């Protein structure tokens, strides 16, 4: 009856929850553990430079607190 | 976009059907008119049968009768279930195409049971009808009539209030009424038109003065009231054939001239006058008395007529087939003009036209 | 060997997504195209075997000529079957397609759609029903399952 | 530079399946074919109508030009002559449709 | 004894006016039409499982012909051709003579099933029920002339299809 | 003004739709109390720095820290 | 690792686009109270496999073209555009995260009317570039709504990230403040893929390609049939989004589009064709006037209540 | 709730061809795992069943043999297979079988 259409259905929604679920765990996997810094506004670009300079290890994500002062 | 002059070349289901009808008896040229309007079989047997018992100056019993009036709305619901859906199926409503072939199906099981083919049945013959209706018919025509109206419903809920189906039928195909009448239209397209007539009330057959029904009138002549008149008489054919389920008379179902309709089976086998009758009624085949007639049917595409001319033999010496789909397409350069391309398979659609009965 | 076994695997593989996914053309000409309507329709349903309903004809895989071929358009009907991609068959359905039928000693008849188009299947009745045609649908399939277009490839 | 790796793999993507559809049927060795439309060959009429539905199509794209940084024209101060100017460009193509209207030019395509 | 389909002069109040502006403007009659869609949506759909399932034939049914016998192997052609003068489509071709123990038979007893228009007169129009049109409709060929059949080929129908073929004309012959 | 305007809503609701919708938004916001504060919340977002001034020694109304009294307030954004 | 997140795009949009069509033929079997393809796979599984594979190897149907190039270019843009239209579809991170993401997605999809132009021209049918130029003009036609609309809703975005527009509909969502842009909207994307009741190219362009290229236009136009309405989605019907669980997004917006797929699919069986004049008095006497009227009442609105939002 | 009754029919069919292994070979031979009265068996092993709760059509059918006179029939099922004396019953030309 009407549930023979499901299996096509659940078939193409698996498909469609592969890129999300993808880019979701890539933007983690890629950038620390968190998400992707969004770097729309050039001074949002300028901190994620400024980290990046600031974490000595040439990446952005890689995060500097309160051991990195004296 | 318009439409200047539509040439409609046919002939391409040319056949020849009505030279083959020479060459053969009138039993044998009976199943040539199943296959004339192809989707209305017992119609055209009706008219023919008709035709060749007005020849014969012989008469059906009234059962037969009956019968031929049952089957002849069980084939005007499945001719105007094939003209709705087919109109609708061309323009792009292609659902209710499906909805209703199930129906339709449902009514070739009928003729199934009643004759044993589902289309080209040969069942209402000269004389009455073949055979009589097997137990258990009846009761399930009733069960499909019960249940029929609210196919017609589903089916006017998805075309007839939509405004999409409204915009490709209403200003669509307009004819007056008298170049309706000019033109030598018949049925939905007279009565599209305003035209008040219909042969089962005014010139009636066979038993068509004892049942009650109306008549679809339109008012502007377009697509569309021709559409809503094809539906009501969808409507209309459920009450005759309920009609029909209670007014059957028992009795027999041929004419009891046995030089005309064949024996029964029992006492061919017993008696010497049938032996002799079934033999040369299915070798010779009975001499109708010599003349020329034009028997004139309601088919549901309108006027079906056989002009059929006897020459004291067995065998028709001329049988023209007038079709009302002939004088429709005919028409269909008048009633394209002024219109664009899309809107001509919409009046094709509307003059419902099958090309057997077209061709010949 | 190992070369004849994959185009005996070759050839089950094709063979399968060709009588899996027919494509009809059908010639609506007569009578037998309301039973072909039929045979679309929900009870006999040719599109739950992959046969869609009314493909264009250069995209059809099988034409279906149900009902009666005249001489008037027998060029037509041989100009639509020139114009279909090969892998094309043919399905004769009903008498007329078939052999004339009852239209056979007629003057204006082409006496089968076979002195027109090459037939694969010959499907008789008048009309036959929906489930007859049905029938000789899959009896194309079965015919196009035991081609051997990659075996007798590999063995010429 | 993710931009224009995205834009190549999906240009290659395409190309390698148009590709595929292009020349992997051409391997078959099936038959030449002798001899391979409503009109049979007269020239194309220019239709008057077709072209009138561009033109509209490209000045009322135009007066969406203007219209598109109305989202960020929002966020001024000066928002008396912002909304109208924004309610006066919407006007005017409003104006534009009116007159494309009543001079009968959105005629047998409404 | 007939009624006029639209000719209904529509209401201008207020209500009746609001209505149908609220029927262009929400599309009433849209949603009306999905509902119905919707609704076939959940039915149980009428498709049966060919070639498993089967639809429903009569016992009237026209299908393939037979030639048939009596209880005693004897074949019941007595040679007499009703069934070829009545053939609509000539379908069917006869020649006889009397065979060696001096019977009425045929030798020649051909119907092509590509002129045949399956409408059951040779059955009817036989005295002594030998030829029959049984109920196979699945006799599909590759070829034509495997649908031009002999005397062989229709006592071999008979013989293959008689225990059903006796069944139907038990069931139906008090109507005929 | 009355039947005329039931005439063109009986016969042509898209367009009193639209010339309905388009008056409302014409005249709404001279006749809004709210459109005020759609000035202030725009003029009250810091898109640059706030460049101090050199105390000269007569500034009463510019504060010294941003927590001090006087200066612009937005408790009325807050609260609203 | 970018790369791998491209493929992990584009490979399951050509996967859904496969099965898409199972679902079509299966919800039209059932909607039209028959069933859809279920012998050739299990439930019909393989019905697109085996279609896949019999429109390969089917024959070239080898017509004489006007251009060569343009008759190669044609499946090429429509294929290119096809998947370009996803990259900054938020889900609830897009693959290319821009700024102007909504009007990245105007611009690509008003290039797609050149692969029906182009495989117009480059057919010699005159009847098909008939055929052609009355779909891009029909194409061209409802883009004017579509960018209209489209804005009109993004004054209440206050940019045209759309990442911003899952911000944006955190606590109502879209349509409950703006339905008649919705169904506006949603009739402009049906009628901007050729989609039926707006389907005139099957009523009585592309019919000179071979099976192959053929397929692969169709797979482009349902691929856009996809994309919209996962972008009708995210912009009228914005999910819930916790950033520390971004599958709950994704599971949702999956939902709500495979609804909106089906809802196409529900259209498409349920009414007639237009007549070509009858959409075009749909969009320029129709549509159009009431999209200028809320453009106006959008314009005007956050500024009557107050309610502008924020420009980052 | 009456949706465990239908998983509930759902498990039952699973159950009542024979296991998964039965299930699976009448779902991929048949398209079809509903599960039926055994009306009978003929001289070649097509199995035929009844569920007269199932609509006028779907109540009667056959499982065909997976092999019959020499053929192997298990994907090439016929409807030509039917011996007459079941074509009477499952065409419905009478009740009896
Ligand atoms: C037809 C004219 C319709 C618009 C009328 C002016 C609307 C408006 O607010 O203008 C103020 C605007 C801008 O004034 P404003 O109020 O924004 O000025 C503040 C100063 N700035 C811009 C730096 C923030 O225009 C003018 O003052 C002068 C230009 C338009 C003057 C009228 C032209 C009419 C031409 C008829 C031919
Ligand atoms: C990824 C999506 C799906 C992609 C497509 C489907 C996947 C499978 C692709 C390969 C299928 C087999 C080759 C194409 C089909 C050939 C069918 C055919 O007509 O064969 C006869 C043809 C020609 O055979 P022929 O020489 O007898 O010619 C027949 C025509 N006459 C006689 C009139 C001249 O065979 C071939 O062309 C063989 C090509 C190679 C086959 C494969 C070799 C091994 C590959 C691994
Ligand atoms: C995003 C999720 C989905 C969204 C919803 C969509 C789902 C439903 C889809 C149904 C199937 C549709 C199939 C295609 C149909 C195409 C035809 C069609 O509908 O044409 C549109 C029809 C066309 O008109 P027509 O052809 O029906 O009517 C005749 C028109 N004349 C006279 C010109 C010939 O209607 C519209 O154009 C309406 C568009 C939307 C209107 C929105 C109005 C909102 C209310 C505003 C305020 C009103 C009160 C006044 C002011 C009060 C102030 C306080
Ligand atoms: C070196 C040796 C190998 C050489 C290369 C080959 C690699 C493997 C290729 C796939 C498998 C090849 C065999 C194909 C099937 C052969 C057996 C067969 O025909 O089984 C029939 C059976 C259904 O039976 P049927 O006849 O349909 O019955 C009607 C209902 N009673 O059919 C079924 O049950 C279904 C059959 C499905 C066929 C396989 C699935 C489709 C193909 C997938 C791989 C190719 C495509 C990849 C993706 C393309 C793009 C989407
Ligand atoms: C001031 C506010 C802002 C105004 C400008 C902004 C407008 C936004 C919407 C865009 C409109 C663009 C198109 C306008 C075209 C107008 C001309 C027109 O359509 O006239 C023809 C029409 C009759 O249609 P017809 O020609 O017969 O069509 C064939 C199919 N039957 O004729 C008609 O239907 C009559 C149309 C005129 C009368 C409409 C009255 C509406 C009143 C609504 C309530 C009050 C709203 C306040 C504003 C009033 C402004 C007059
Ligand atoms: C993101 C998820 C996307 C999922 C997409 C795909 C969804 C559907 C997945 C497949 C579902 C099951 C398909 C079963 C097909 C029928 C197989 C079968 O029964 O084939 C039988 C055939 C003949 O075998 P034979 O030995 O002759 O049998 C006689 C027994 N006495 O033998 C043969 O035909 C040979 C064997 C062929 C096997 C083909 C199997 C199907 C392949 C489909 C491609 C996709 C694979 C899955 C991808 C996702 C999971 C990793
Ligand atoms: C007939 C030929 C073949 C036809 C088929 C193939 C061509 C047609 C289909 C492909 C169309 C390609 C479109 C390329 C540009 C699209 C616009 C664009 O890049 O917008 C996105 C983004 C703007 O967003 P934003 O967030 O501001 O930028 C990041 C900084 N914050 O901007 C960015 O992120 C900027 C990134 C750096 C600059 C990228 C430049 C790309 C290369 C040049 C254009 C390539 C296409 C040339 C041919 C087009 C033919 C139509
Ligand atoms: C290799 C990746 C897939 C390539 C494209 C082939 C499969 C998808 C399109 C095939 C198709 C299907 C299934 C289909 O069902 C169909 O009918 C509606 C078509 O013709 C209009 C098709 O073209
Ligand atoms: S074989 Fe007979 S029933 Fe069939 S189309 Fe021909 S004339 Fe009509
Ligand atoms: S089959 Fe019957 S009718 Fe025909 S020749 Fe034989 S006995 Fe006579
Ligand atoms: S069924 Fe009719 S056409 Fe066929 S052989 Fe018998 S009499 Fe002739």
């Amino acid at each position: 009856m009407w549930f023979e259409v499901l299996p096509g259905i659940a078939v193409m929604g698996v498909c469609l929850f592969i890129p999300g679920m993808a880019t979701a765990r890539i933007h983690r996997f890629s950038n620390g553990g968190r998400e992707k810094r969004v770097a729309h506004y050039s001074y949002q670009w300028y901190l994620m430079e400024r980290d990046r300079r600031v974490s000595g290890v040439n990446r952005y994500y890689v995060s500097k607190g309160l051991e990195n002062i004296d | 976009e318009m439409v200047r002059k539509c040439d409609p070349h046919i002939g391409l289901l040319h056949r020849g059907t009505e030279k083959l009808i020479e060459y053969k008896t009138y039993l044998q040229a009976l199943p040539y008119f199943d296959r004339l309007d192809y989707v209305s079989m017992m119609c055209n047997e009706q008219a023919y049968s008709l035709a060749v018992e007005k020849l014969l100056n012989i008469q059906p019993p009234p059962r037969a009768q009956w019968i031929r009036v049952l089957f002849g709305e069980i084939t005007r619901l499945l001719n105007h279930i094939m003209a709705v859906t087919t109109h609708a199926l061309d323009i792009g409503a292609m659902t209710p195409f499906f909805w209703m072939f199930e129906e339709r199906e449902k009514m070739f099981e009928f003729y199934e049971r009643v004759s044993g083919a589902r289309m080209h049945a040969a069942y209402v013959r000269p004389g009455g009808v073949h055979q009589d209706l097997p137990l258990g018919l009846m009761d399930d025509i009733y069960e499909f009539s019960k249940n029929f109206s609210l196919r017609i419903d589903e089916l006017e809920e998805m075309l007839t209030n939509n405004r999409i189906w409204r915009n490709r039928t209403v200003d669509i195909g307009v004819v007056t009424a008298e170049d309706a009448l000019n033109y030598g239209f018949s049925g939905v397209m007279l009565r599209g038109s305003g035209i008040q007539w219909d042969l089962r009330k005014t010139q009636p057959y066979d038993v068509y003065d004892q049942v009650e029904f109306d008549v679809p009138i339109g008012s502007r002549g377009d697509c569309y009231d021709r559409y809503l008149c094809r539906v009501e008489e969808m409507r209309q054919s459920i009450r005759i054939i309920s009609q029909c389920l209670n007014k059957m008379p028992p009795g027999e179902i041929k004419v009891d001239d046995a030089k005309v309709s064949p024996p029964k089976r029992a006492e061919m086998k017993t008696s010497m006058e049938s032996l002799i009758h079934h033999f040369k009624l299915y070798t010779e085949g009975y001499q109708v008395p010599p003349g020329a007639t034009y028997t004139a049917i309601e088919a549901p595409k309108g006027e079906f007529g056989v002009y059929l001319v006897s020459d004291g033999s067995s065998r028709p010496y001329r049988c023209k087939i007038k079709a009302p789909g002939f004088a429709h397409l005919a028409g269909l350069d008048k009633m394209s003009k002024g219109h664009m391309l899309a809107d001509v398979v919409a009046i094709i659609g509307t003059q419902d036209i099958v090309f057997g009965e077209v061709d010949r | 060997s190992r070369g004849e076994y994959v185009v005996a695997k070759l050839d089950d593989l094709i063979n399968w997504a060709r009588r899996s996914s027919l494509w009809p053309m059908t010639f609506g000409l007569a009578c037998c195209a309301v039973e072909m309507m039929h045979m679309a329709a929900p009870r006999y349903d040719m599109d739950r075997f992959g046969v869609v309903f009314r493909a264009s004809p250069r995209q059809s895989d099988v034409m279906i000529v149900a009902g009666t071929l005249t001489n008037k358009m027998a060029p037509a009907l041989r100009k639509v079957y020139d114009q279909m991609p090969e892998p094309r068959y043919v399905v004769s359905m009903g008498s007329c397609a078939n052999g004339g039928g009852y239209y056979h000693y007629s003057y204006s008849v082409v006496r089968g759609c076979d002195r027109i188009v090459p037939v694969d299947i010959y499907v008789p009745g008048c009309p036959p029903t929906a489930e007859a045609l049905l029938y000789g649908i899959l009896q194309l399939q079965k015919k196009i399952k035991r081609e051997k277009r990659l075996r007798i490839w590999y063995r010429r | 530079m993710n931009l224009m790796i995205t834009l190549l793999t999906n240009f290659t993507l395409a190309t390698l399946l148009v590709t595929i559809a292009f020349w992997l049927p051409q391997l078959n060795v099936y038959s030449e074919k002798t001899s391979p439309d409503p009109m049979g060959s007269a020239r194309l009429p220019f239709s008057m109508k077709f072209f009138l539905v561009a033109i509209t199509f490209l000045l009322f794209d135009l007066e969406i030009a203007l219209l598109l940084p109305l989202p960020w024209a929002s966020q001024t101060t000066n928002l008396n002559t912002m909304l109208t100017m924004a309610l006066l460009l919407i006007f005017l193509l409003a104006v534009s449709l009116a007159y494309e209207w009543t001079q009968k030019g959105l005629e047998w395509t409404e | 004894t007939y009624k006029y389909v639209n000719l209904r002069e529509p209401s201008m109040d207020m209500k009746s006016v609001t209505d149908r502006a609220a029927q262009t403007l929400l599309w009433t009659e849209l949603i009306r039409g999905l509902g119905m869609t919707l609704s076939y949506l959940f039915r149980e759909p009428a498709t049966i499982n060919y070639p498993f399932e089967k639809g429903p034939l009569s016992p009237r049914f026209r299908g393939e012909h037979a030639l048939r016998r009596y209880p005693s192997g004897e074949e019941r052609c007595i040679a007499c051709k009703l069934c070829e003068a009545v053939c609509p489509a000539q379908a069917i071709t006869i020649e006889a003579e009397p065979r060696a123990d001096g019977s009425r038979r045929t030798t020649r007893y051909d119907i092509d099933m590509t002129k045949c228009i399956y409408c059951g007169f040779c059955q009817e129009a036989c005295p002594v029920d030998a030829i029959v049109e049984g109920p196979n409709f699945e006799f599909s060929t590759e070829t034509h002339e495997e649908l031009l059949y002999n005397k062989e080929k229709l006592l071999n129908n008979g013989d293959k299809w008689e225990a059903e073929i006796a069944a139907n004309i038990q069931a139906d012959y008090l109507y005929r | 003004v009355a039947a005329f305007l039931k005439n063109v809503w009986a016969k042509e609701p898209v367009l009193v739709a639209s010339f309905a919708i388009a008056g409302l938004a014409v005249i709404l916001p001279t006749l809004s109390p709210y459109t005020k504060y759609s000035l202030m919340i725009n003029r009250a977002t810091p898109y640059n720095y706030p460049v101090p001034l050199r105390d000269d020694g007569n500034m009463p109304d510019v504060p010294s820290h941003p927590q001090d009294p006087q200066g612009p307030s937005l408790e009325w954004l807050k609260r609203l | 690792m970018f790369m791998i997140n491209v493929l992990t795009l584009i490979i399951p949009i050509l996967l859904a686009v496969a099965f898409l069509t199972l679902v079509e033929r299966k919800v039209l079997g059932y909607m039209q109270f028959r069933k859809g393809p279920n012998v050739v796979g299990p439930y019909g599984l393989l019905q697109p496999i085996a279609d896949a594979i019999k429109l390969f190897i089917k024959e070239p149907l080898r017509p004489a073209t006007s251009s060569i190039s343009m008759f190669i270019l044609a499946p090429i843009l429509a294929l290119t555009l096809a998947l370009t239209m996803w990259i900054p579809l938020p889900m609830p991170y897009p693959l290319i995260n821009m700024n102007l993401g909504v009007l990245f997605m105007l611009a690509m999809s008003s290039l797609a009317v050149y692969s029906i132009l182009w495989s117009g021209w480059a057919s010699n049918s005159k009847y098909a570039l008939i055929g052609a130029l009355r779909a891009v003009a029909q194409t061209i036609s409802y883009e004017v709504t579509l960018a209209i609309i489209l804005l009109s809703v993004l004054l209440m975005n206050g940019s045209f990230t759309l990442s911003t527009l899952i911000i944006t509909q955190e606590q109502v969502w879209l349509i409950f403040p703006a339905w008649p842009l919705a169904m506006m909207w949603f009739i402009s994307t049906l009628a901007e893929t050729n989609r039926a009741p707006f389907d005139l190219t099957e009523g009585e362009f592309n019919v000179e390609y071979a099976a192959g290229p053929f397929a692969l236009f169709f797979m482009a136009e349902y691929a856009n049939i996809i994309m919209m309405n996962i972008f009708t989605t995210t912009l009228f019907l914005g999910a819930f989004h916790n950033p520390y669980m971004p599958e709950l997004y994704t599971i949702n917006f999956t939902i709500k589009s495979l609804l909106l797929s089906i809802t196409f699919l529900w259209i498409r069986a349920s009414y007639p064709r237009f007549r070509y004049d009858q959409l075009m008095h749909l969009l320029w006497k129709n549509f159009l006037p009431l999209t200028l009227a809320l453009c106006m009442w959008h314009v005007s609105l956050p500024i009557l209540l107050s309610s502008i939002p924020p420009q980052t | 709730m009456e949706l465990l009754q239908v998983l509930k029919r759902g498990l039952q069919q699973v159950s009542g061809h024979g296991g998964l292994r039965g299930y699976l070979r009448v779902l991929f031979r048949a398209n079809d795992v509903r599960v039926g009265t055994l009306v009978g068996e003929d001289k070649y092993g097509n199995k035929y069943y009844e569920d007269n709760k199932q609509f006028f059509g779907r109540h009667r059918w056959v499982i065909y043999t997976t092999e019959m006179n020499g053929k192997n029939t298990f994907w090439d099922v016929d409807g030509s297979m039917v011996p007459p004396e079941w074509h009477r019953w499952l065409h419905c030309m009478t009740d009896d079988p």
